[PDB]
């Protein structure tokens, strides 16, 4: 769940 | 009469955060180039739907404060702040940033994607009303980070963390309306009727996309799972 939202919030 | 130091240096990082957005190039070119079909038509506005939950992201990310909130609650404000923040960027866009002929081409596909006339109607009656208002971009940016850092969004654990970061805000917006229109009184007044008038879309927009089927061209997964 909220798999994208955790990726761009979680990089760079 | 002014902004204290600690007002400016906190409006400089969300000006700063928000003047970072720029239409990517192959956007750019499609809304000239592509065919004008309500599937083409279609593609273009959901890339554009999907170009902005990373620009949401990014700018959301350097707004003061943001980054220290518990990581849950930073998922919460991003999904519940989506669609209010994509129609106030779209609002800006449309009567600013974008120019007259490639905004007409923009309206005209908007207008031909397939997409009901009550989900179009409200939205450019929406960016006719903020047109209206000839708002800064310190009054776009700040209604922004007011936008996304609201305290009563769903399933927000620490509303009291997210109120710290969102009242500094609001006083800075009332001020810079003090400053800049001292003859109006009611400016402040008019900026929150646009926070009441974005909320309406959150129901516009949950409507428009149970109204997309697997057998339409119109069903985004990706999309739908970034909106429920
Ligand atoms: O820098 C970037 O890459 C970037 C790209 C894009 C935007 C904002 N923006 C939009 O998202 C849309 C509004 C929603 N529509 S839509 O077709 O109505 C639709 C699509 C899918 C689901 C819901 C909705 Cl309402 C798509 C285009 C739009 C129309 C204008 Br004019 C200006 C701006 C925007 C901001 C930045």
């Amino acid at each position: 769940d909220h798999q994208l939202l955790r990726y761009l919030l979680d990089k760079d | 009469m002014e902004l204290t130091p600690d007002q400016q240096t906190l409006l400089h990082f969300i000006m700063d955060s928000y003047n970072k957005q720029r239409m990517p190039q192959e956007i750019t070119n499609k809304i000239l180039k592509e065919a004008f079909s309500a599937e083409e038509n279609f593609l273009i506005l959901t890339e554009m739907a999907t170009n902005h939950v990373q620009v949401l992201v990014e700018f959301t990310k350097k707004l003061p404060g943001f980054q220290t909130l518990d990581h849950e609650d930073q998922i919460a404000l991003l999904k519940g702040s989506a669609v209010e923040a994509m129609f106030l960027r779209s609002a800006e866009i449309f009567n600013k940033k974008l120019p007259s002929g490639h905004s007409d081409l923009l309206e005209a596909r908007i207008r031909n994607s397939g997409i009901s006339d009550e989900y179009i109607t409200p939205m450019f009656s929406f960016y006719k009303s903020i047109g209206e208002l000839k708002m800064t971009q310190e009054e776009y940016a700040l209604l922004t980070a007011i936008v996304i850092l609201s305290p009563d969004r769903q399933y927000i654990k620490d509303r009291e963390a997210v109120e710290k970061l969102q009242e500094p805000l609001l006083d800075v917006l009332q001020k810079l309306c003090k400053i800049h229109q001292p003859e109006n009184p009611q400016h402040f007044a008019c900026l929150l009727g646009r926070l009441t008038e974005l909320r309406t879309f959150n129901h516009h927009h949950a409507e428009m996309l149970m109204s997309w089927r697997v057998n339409d061209h119109k069903f985004t997964p990706l999309l739908c799972e970034i909106w429920d």
